[PDB]
RNA sequence: GCUAAACCUAGCCCCAAACCCACUCCACCUUACUACCAGACAACCUUAGCCAAACCAUUUACCCAAAUAAAGUAUAGGCGAUA
RNA sequence: GCUACCUAAGAACAGCUAAAAGAGCACACCCGUCUAUGUAGCAAAAUAGUGGGAAGAUUUAUAGGUAGAGGCGACAAACCUA
RNA sequence: CCUCCGCAUAAGCCUGCGUCAGAUCACACUGACAAUUAACAGCCCAAUAUCUACAAUCAACCAACAAGUCAUUAUUACCCUCACUGUCAACCCAACACAGGCAUGCUCAUAAGGAAAGGUUAAAAAAAGUAAAAGGAACUCGGCAAAUCUUACCCC
């Protein structure tokens, strides 16, 4: 096969770029993945996941302007268009970001804590204990990979050492220090949840091709399984 | 299937073939502030606006020459208005289309399943004049419906395939440059700019000096033609039911320093052979030698300005209907 | 329903299917050529 | 952070270089000698080529910070396809001018007057307007980028035809492909305007100024509006490779040298690439303040001051259907400060010419329930614009 | 122009490509159909342009020429021998020289 | 590359092995060349080593079959020519130890001309004879002018 | 013109037009270089004017006048080729030493074959060409097969050819 | 099946194959901007064709001429005839320089020559 | 008496001997048989199975460096087939 | 180059109901329920009539991809050149 | 008298019902001689950086969801021309002058395009229709077919 990916562009921009389905498969052109195939085109809207991000020639806490907030084909969650200075980027709106609002970016660790609005990244150091928190990091200036779907909420439970324990949406607690941004509240969206495809053509407009009709008999895997909680996950060395 | 026409034609001596496939006689001869404006038109293009990019010479009709023309036609239809008050009413155009369709002699089919059977002879001009002058009643007549002309058109002993023409099966359009819903159908002046592939210099260079006034008068002839049986055929009369008043409409065709000067009369739409049978009606077309404009323009100031081509651009606006 | 109708031409196809090119492009089409030459025929590739 | 573009995408190294290259005092054999690609032998290392001629259509540009015309400072360039976040008092603080809602009464008056209206007026502009969205081409709808420009040029034959009336709309021109460029600083920031694309209707005669010299100094009391976070630059061309030199456009000695209406068209048939109302609202008022600026430096130098005879500009902007008209005043070109005399700016926004236009019937159950034709037609938009056309000779 | 020849490169601001023993040779032929006055038919070879058959004619023969066209006639391979291996007539190319100075 | 009897027992299944060696990435310095050379080498070429008393005797006393590594036998060329020229390039300022150096590693001296080849594959050998049998051609112009001339010095003397 | 493409009117139809000897190339070398220019361009017309008259004998389905005049007028400037070409193939000789004008040189292929690549004119140089760098100047170790099997073929053919030269040499002794 | 056996012309194929394409004509310019073509003179082969008025050469030669034996021209004859004349009249009276042979025609290299005869930069 | 029938020569087979084949011009790895442009990728891995063992599962001769002879011997091998 | 599924960028869908539709009637178009004819046939799966769908998980033109110890499959052990 | 065709483009094919001469269902076969002419179409473009949030639907109102097909600027570089190629036909894929397959635009209603009967007779059986007294599913596995145009209900 020739599979070059669509993923080539290096410059960060807000314009939407062409994206090219894969159908499912591999760089060789097999199925790797059952199920992916043919929805609407979906154009990519780049996200910028690392909030604290000062503009070339400056360095501290900077606020931006929320001018719109839009639904995005490629997640669950609405994005918000913000601006400050000459950037505007996009990120992931909060559940009650509006036009039209002020947010801060902010990197100071204070003795006291702040009154933490929604939708104000900070870090978890300067968050209280209890904050419901979105979008957070594994390792300072990392970005976020935690935390992104859409009504997904975090827990500031606490802050120990230079460390700051959450509780991940599946309930898992996660240990990292405290100098990674985390924004706070909840993703916006909160009721995609109770979203009613209705209908396997709309399923098919998704881009999720027919389950298989071979029938399969259940394994031993298949019963109900109360696990034990899995121990708390630390990226602190 | 059509044989496609072009008024601007790289093709020699489509002056007499397109007089024949139009029924034509082609006649030689015609049936201060004005003069600073013309001067103001041509340096504004030539010398004072600034221009970013370099013009090169194959851009410079599209770039100065075509500028330079709707900028003319626009200041002497205004600055003549007070003496013509159908300028101020007239609709001008820049660009628009004009498309004639036609039927002209038959042929026999030569090759295929369809051999030995009779074919109409099908002539489509596209024609696209730069700038347009459309007034809401008609001109008057030139020359009277059947006049005499013993002039006689050419005909050929040859296919209409052989300077260079060719066939093609698109959308027969019979178009004035405007719908059948404006009020504006009549035709007063048109506008013509040919093309850099046919400038004088070109035409030195590939031993066509003969073909300088050939391109010059068969543009005058398919251009007039298509817009004036336009205007026919807006009003109503086709091959079956002919003209019973003369269509008539003029014509400048320029190459940016050279001008010619155009009069056409449509006295008939009967082309085809069974309406052309008995047929006595010729379409007529005045016309005059290229003359320039200036000499050179040397930085600031035109040269050679012959105030005996304004004064003929003058006159054809100044006509009026009656 | 009915058959044989199966090739449904196409030269853009048939040069980059079976021509020159894609044969030398791997070295099993280069002994195709190979043994099409040590056999003596007159159309090597398509 | 992510980083973009991924491995497979970007180009990979050259293969590792052969031992032989290492292990010193050897000559290395190499295919260079075959001048062909062997696998068997060792792979050269080729010097850096040039042509050494210049053949234009394989040139290759110098380095960015080794052309002449690099600056360390970026000038920021506002051009035709500038869209300004704040729109219009980015532009207002950009060009430090004031807003006054609506035309001027001197404006508005020269059309109050009813000897200075057109002969059957409304039925001719319902026509211009007929013409311009159906009966135009071959194609049964027209699309914005022909219908516009084709709008704007017969409004303003339909305004010319009132040389009979006034005998001096015979010193106006309207050309087209006109080029002008201005630079200031404000607040310690270059800005430049370079302007580009419609009709600028070129007379002989300067605009007469709208606002009296007391008003013009009432005006140093009203604080430009800023709008932070949003810097006042977001979406101007930050250049690093700029000149600075004012040009009005043509050379000296045109004779019709001063700027009376800019036409400014959003002609894009894209919802997307076009404009919305503010942010053309602020192109026409930089455009009108890159030309008057340019005029202003031109006859009066490259000295800021409040500006003795003030510079007036009109702009019309339209997209075909909505139209929006500016008288702008420079008042001085003193503007690296925000303190002292405003520049005046009046604006008569968002005035349809039609609601709508239905070029085929609207026959729902049988019945023609929509006719052909515009819909909700505006002769006080079309008397706004023959007044803007009619300033200065009427 | 000839055949079957290298052509030296040219890179801007080089000598003109002149050739002095040409190999081209061409045949008047009679028009099959029906031309005008001003037409007159050669045979030519398939690597000859119609820039060099003005030229060629302008040279050699002193024929003021206004007009070139040109056409590739293909020729029948549908005739077969006696082995029922096609046949090929070969292909040439058709030219319209159109006379100057009427 | 081989094959096995499933658990030491010919009445059961022969299957496929592959046996691989231990591979170390480890620096050496070579004292002929003065350079450090990072190679992936096996223990057994790390004794091979100790046994011949440093990286350059190892180089210099093994053959090609034993030594079985272009590396090796590039390397053993460069040594052994740096020592065939003296080369004053080996510590070009301190030409004592230049001298120590290759009196130790003497007995491995080989006339350069038989050096420029140790190590070279014939592909690369018939490259080598092939660029310096090159030879741009003479002009018959040259070679008629010195015929002309020894036939009229012939006449010259008659 | 094209009464040059034409022959004489008094030849039309005279069902044989005399001629003359072709050039021979040692007259050909007697005369000077310009004069052969000049006799190439006579040659020409009259080849042009006999390649005309040819094709027109075709049309009307008549015998050409006289053939021999367009085989000896090719053989003429055959002759005129030959002579021109070694005076530069002696000058060459003589100046570069080089015995061939087209540089080029003896390679092999993707096929095993040794062949004489003759080179084409560049702007850029080879490491930098694309189009050339595609192309396999080198055969991979699974083409000796094919090699010695096309060898082999080779040698059964001229077996045949030798074993039947001998056996029609001993049937020609059979009846002689 | 496709036919495999006659000559790929530039007839077959689809409307881009066609047109790419072409019989074996040299260039006689570049193709730019939109799909224009800039025709370059010294691209376009000028025919020199000399003048024929006074020439005695006509295409045929008369039957009553001798019998000529032929000798192809060789380098050797070309040295003997060209330049060996100079060479001994210089070494009789003594000045040849064995190392200005320039002035006897020889030319070092073919470079800043127009006619270069390797390699060849010249047609026929 | 129709259809027919007859026919000796193309050539071929096995050996012997002997080391076989590539630049008229031009074109040809791109869609080969294409005058003419910014690249670069690059070769090396034990055959297996049918079959025989009357199934099959370890095993089952495959030129490897002039004849002969030692010798189908020593050896090997579900100590069987066989080697 | 058929077909199964996919990628890229395309195209088509009259009229009526209701105007909300993997909505109904209904062409073109896609399929193939039932019957008759055909059964070395017009056809190595067709014809005539009758039917299912026909703005949608639709139909379809072009170029590309996945290859046999595999691929692909809304599982018929379907389809991967009769 | 039929017209469910047709005329173009695309794809495919590659001289395959043009003229002359000539033989042996009924007279598109063989050889020769000719022809398709560019404006339609193909064949494109100097660099580096930089820019590009606001669907389409008559785009207005209006409602969306599955969230979409069309945009630059700055500074260097840049003189020159109308080359090359496709263009025919009754045509392609199905072994065939095959009742099959075959994309798009117009005409879809014809100005294009075509012919169901070699001549006769008028038996059976068979095919395709049309009409049929009285009855009206009695037929048959079954209202299959045909004709009408039509109710209610199980199972899945
Ligand atoms: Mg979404
Ligand atoms: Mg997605
Ligand atoms: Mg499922
Ligand atoms: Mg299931
Ligand atoms: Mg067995
Ligand atoms: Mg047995
Ligand atoms: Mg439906
Ligand atoms: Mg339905
Ligand atoms: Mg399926
Ligand atoms: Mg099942
Ligand atoms: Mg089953
Ligand atoms: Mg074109
Ligand atoms: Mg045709
Ligand atoms: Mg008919
Ligand atoms: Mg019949
Ligand atoms: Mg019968
Ligand atoms: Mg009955
Ligand atoms: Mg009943
Ligand atoms: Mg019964
Ligand atoms: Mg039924």
């Amino acid at each position: 096969a020739n599979f070059v990916s669509w993923k080539s562009r290096t410059k960060y921009t807000i314009t939407p770029v062409k994206m090219r389905k894969s159908g499912g498969r591999d760089h060789t052109g097999r199925i790797r993945v059952h199920g992916i195939g043919g929805g609407h085109k979906q154009r990519y809207r780049m996200i910028d996941f690392l909030r604290f991000r000062p503009e070339e020639t400056k360095s501290g806490p900077f606020e931006e302007k929320v001018i719109q907030v839009r639904y995005d084909p490629c997640r669950s969650a609405d994005i918000a268009l913000v601006a400050g200075g000459s950037r505007k980027r996009w990120i992931i709106a909060t559940e009650n970001m509006q036009a039209g609002d002020t947010i801060l970016n902010s990197n100071h660790i204070g003795r006291m804590a702040v009154a933490a609005r929604e939708g104000d990244a900070h870090p978890l150091g300067a968050l209280p204990v209890g904050t419901l928190i979105n979008n957070v990091e594994s390792e300072p200036g990392r970005g976020a990979q935690y935390i992104r779907a859409a009504g997904t909420c975090g827990v500031l439970l606490r802050k120990v050492n230079g460390t700051a324990i959450i509780q991940l949406p599946s309930k898992r607690q996660m240990q990292v220090l405290e100098t990674c941004v985390a924004t706070v509240g909840r993703v916006s969206n909160v009721d995609h949840n109770k979203r009613v495809i209705g209908k396997a053509g709309r399923n098919r407009w998704l881009g999720k091709r027919p389950n298989s009709g071979r029938w399969h008999r259940k394994g031993g895997w298949a019963g109900r399984k109360i696990r034990p909680l899995p121990p708390m996950k630390s990226y602190v060395k | 299937m059509k044989y496609m026409v072009y008024p601007q034609t790289f093709a020699l001596n489509a002056d007499r073939w397109y007089q024949y496939f139009t029924k034509t006689v082609f006649l030689s001869g015609l049936p201060a502030a004005l003069r600073a404006v013309a001067c103001d038109c041509l340096l504004q293009e030539h010398f004072y606006l600034r221009r970013r990019r370099r013009v090169h010479r194959y851009e410079e009709s599209e770039v100065i020459s075509l500028p330079f023309l709707d900028q003319l036609v626009s200041t002497l239809v205004g600055l003549l208005s007070p003496h013509n008050p159908a300028l101020a009413a007239a609709a001008l155009d820049y660009r628009c289309p004009v498309h004639f369709y036609w039927v002209r002699g038959e042929e026999i089919i030569p090759r295929g399943h369809r051999r030995g059977r009779i074919d109409d002879l099908r002539y489509q001009i596209d024609d696209k004049p730069n700038n347009q002058i459309r007034i809401s009643k008609q001109l008057a007549e030139f020359v009277p419906l059947d006049y005499s002309v013993p002039i006689e058109i050419p005909t050929i002993k040859c296919k209409p395939d052989k300077l260079p023409l060719f066939k093609r099966q698109y959308e027969n359009h019979i178009f004035v440059g405007s719908k059948t819903a404006d009020p504006c159908c009549y035709g007063h002046t048109q506008f013509h700019l040919l093309p850099d592939k046919l400038r004088r210099e070109r035409l030195l260079r590939q031993n066509c000096a003969d073909q300088i006034e050939v391109v010059f008068r068969a543009n005058a002839i398919a251009s007039l033609f298509a817009w004036t049986g336009a205007q026919a055929m807006y009003q109503g009369f086709w091959s079956e039911a002919d003209v019973t008043r003369p269509f008539v409409s003029q014509a400048v065709i320029t190459d940016g320093k050279y001008f010619s000067f155009f009069c056409y009369q449509l006295n008939t739409l009967a082309l085809t052979t069974q309406a052309d049978q008995n047929n006595p009606r010729k379409n007529i077309c005045w016309g005059t030698q290229s003359k320039p404009l200036y000499e050179t323009i040397e930085d600031n100031d035109v040269k050679g300005f012959n105030d005996d081509v304004l004064l003929q651009i003058v006159h054809f606006l100044l006509n009026r209907p009656k | 329903k009915a058959r044989g109708n199966e090739y449904q031409p196409s030269n853009i196809k048939r040069k980059n299917k079976h021509g020159w090119v894609r044969r030398l492009s791997t070295p099993a089409g280069v002994q195709v050529i190979l043994r099409r030459m040590l056999k003596g025929r007159k159309s090597l590739s398509h | 952070a992510y980083e973009w573009g991924v491995r497979s995408t970007r180009k990979s190294e050259p293969p590792p270089l052969d031992r032989v290259y290492e292990i010193p005092g050897l000559e290395p054999i190499t295919f260079a000698g075959k001048m062909h690609f062997v696998p068997w032998l060792a792979r050269p290392i080729f010097p850096p080529w040039d042509r050494g001629y210049k053949d234009p259509r394989f040139y290759r540009s110098p380095p960015l910070h080794e052309h002449p015309l690099y600056k360390d400072q970026a000038c920021y360039i506002f051009h035709h396809r500038c869209r300004l976040l704040e729109g219009v008092k980015q532009a207002l603080w950009l060009t430090k001018t004031k807003l006054i809602e609506g035309l001027p009464e001197k404006v508005l008056s020269l059309v109050d007057d009813p000897r200075n209206h057109i002969e059957n007026q409304d039925e001719c502009v319902l026509n211009v307007i007929s013409h311009a969205r159906l009966w135009q081409t071959t194609e049964e709808i027209p699309k914005r980028e022909t219908y516009c420009p084709v709008i704007v040029d017969n409004l303003i034959q339909l305004c010319k035809s009132q040389i009979l009336k006034h005998p001096s709309l015979a010193r106006r021109i309207c050309v087209q492909n006109s080029t002008f460029s201005a630079t200031w600083n404000r607040e310690s920031l270059l800005l430049q305007v370079r302007g580009s694309g419609g009709a600028r209707l070129s007379t002989k005669d300067p605009l007469p100024t709208i606002a009296s010299r007391e008003e013009i100094e009432a005006t140093k009391n009203h604080v430009l509006e800023t709008f932070y976070p949003i810097s006042p630059i977001i979406d101007l061309h930050e250049c690093n490779i700029y000149d600075v030199k004012n040009d009005t456009g043509f050379q000296e000695g045109y004779p019709y040298p001063y700027p009376h209406t800019l036409y400014l068209l959003d002609k894009a048939n894209l919802r997307p690439h076009r404009l919305q109302p503010d942010q053309l609202r602020a192109k026409m008022i930089l455009f009108a303040f890159g030309s008057a600026l340019a005029q202003a430096r031109l006859l009066y130098g490259n000295d800021a001051k409040v500006l003795e005879q003030p510079v007036v500009v009109q702009s019309v902007g339209t997209d075909g259907r909505v139209f929006h008209f500016l008288v702008f005043q420079l008042n001085t070109t003193d503007l690296d400060c925000n303190e002292g005399v405003k520049n005046l700016a009046w604006v008569d926004s968002d005035q349809l010419l039609y609601q709508h236009f239905w070029c085929l019937p609207v026959i729902k159950k049988r019945v023609v329930v929509e006719p052909v034709g515009p819909v909700g037609f505006k002769p006080e938009t079309f008397r706004k614009f023959l007044a803007l056309y009619l300033h200065g000779a009427a | 122009m000839a055949r079957n020849v290298v052509y030296p490169l040219y890179r801007l601001g080089g000598p003109q490509l002149r050739v002095f023993r040409t190999n081209f040779f061409i045949q008047l032929v009679r028009p099959g159909v029906a031309q005008p006055e001003d037409t007159v038919q050669f045979r030519i070879p398939m690597e000859m342009t119609r820039v060099d058959l003005r030229n060629y004619l302008e040279g050699i023969y002193n024929v003021p020429v206004a007009a070139v066209r040109t056409r590739v006639q293909h020729g029948s391979n549908k005739r077969r021998d006696h082995r029922n291996v096609r046949i090929k007539k070969p292909d040439y190319k058709v030219a319209y020289v159109q006379l100057a100075h009427g | 590359l081989g094959q096995i009897y499933a658990n030491n027992d010919k009445l059961s299944k022969r299957l496929k092995k592959v046996w691989k060696p231990q591979l170390f990435e480890r620096e050496f310095y070579s004292e002929i060349l003065d350079k450090k050379f990072t190679v992936t080498v096996t223990m057994r070429t790390l004794d091979l080593i100790d046994e011949a008393y440093g990286l350059d005797f190892y180089i210099l006393k093994t053959p090609k079959e034993d030594l079985c590594s272009k590396f090796g036998m590039d390397l053993k060329r460069g040594m052994l020519l740096r020592l065939a020229r003296q080369d004053p390039q080996l510590h070009p300022e301190d030409p004592e130890r230049r001298a120590a150096i290759y009196d130790k590693y003497k007995e491995f001296a080989i006339p350069e001309e038989e050096a420029e080849w140790v190590g070279l594959t014939l592909e690369e050998a018939i490259e080598k004879q092939r660029l310096l049998e090159e030879k741009d051609p003479v002009p018959l112009f040259k070679i008629y002018v010195a015929e002309l001339i020894q036939q009229l010095q012939q006449q010259a003397l008659s | 013109g094209l009464e040059e493409f034409f022959d004489d009117p008094k030849n039309w139809g005279q069902e044989k037009v005399k001629s003359g000897a072709a050039w021979t190339c040692q007259q050909l070398r007697n005369k000077s270089n310009e004069d052969l220019h000049k006799l190439w361009y006579v040659l020409l017309k009259e080849r042009n004017m006999l390649l005309t008259l040819e094709q027109e004998a075709k049309r009307q389905r008549l015998p050409m006048p006289s053939p021999e005049r367009l085989d000896k007028v090719v053989d003429s400037m055959d002759a005129l080729d030959k002579v021109v070409q070694e005076r530069e193939d002696a000058l060459r000789l003589l100046q570069t030493g080089q015995e061939r004008a087209r540089p080029g040189a003896w390679r092999r292929d993707i096929f095993g074959r040794i062949i004489w690549h003759k080179f084409k004119q560049w702007v850029i140089p080879w490491h930098l060409n694309k189009r050339y760098n595609r192309k396999r100047f080198f055969a991979l170790p699974y083409v000796d097969h094919f090699l010695r099997l096309e060898r082999e073929k080779r040698a059964r053919i001229k077996a045949r050819k030798e074993n039947l030269e001998r056996k029609k040499a001993k049937i020609l002794l059979k009846k002689f | 099946g496709a036919d495999r056996m006659s000559k790929w012309t530039s007839k077959r194929g689809p409307r881009s194959f066609r047109g790419r394409k072409g019989r074996g004509a040299k260039g006689i310019g570049f193709l730019t901007s939109g799909w224009r073509f800039v025709q370059i003179k010294e691209m376009v082969p000028e025919f020199v064709v000399p003048d024929l008025t006074g020439f005695k050469l006509k295409p045929y030669v008369s039957y009553l001429a001798p019998e000529s034996e032929e000798t192809p021209l060789t380098a050797a004859q070309l040295f003997s005839e060209a330049v060996a004349p100079a060479i001994e009249k210089d070494f009789k009276d003594g000045t040849f320089d064995p190392d200005n042979l320039e002035k006897y025609g020889f030319e070092p290299t073919q470079e800043g020559k127009l006619f270069q005869l390797y390699p060849r930069n010249f047609l026929r």
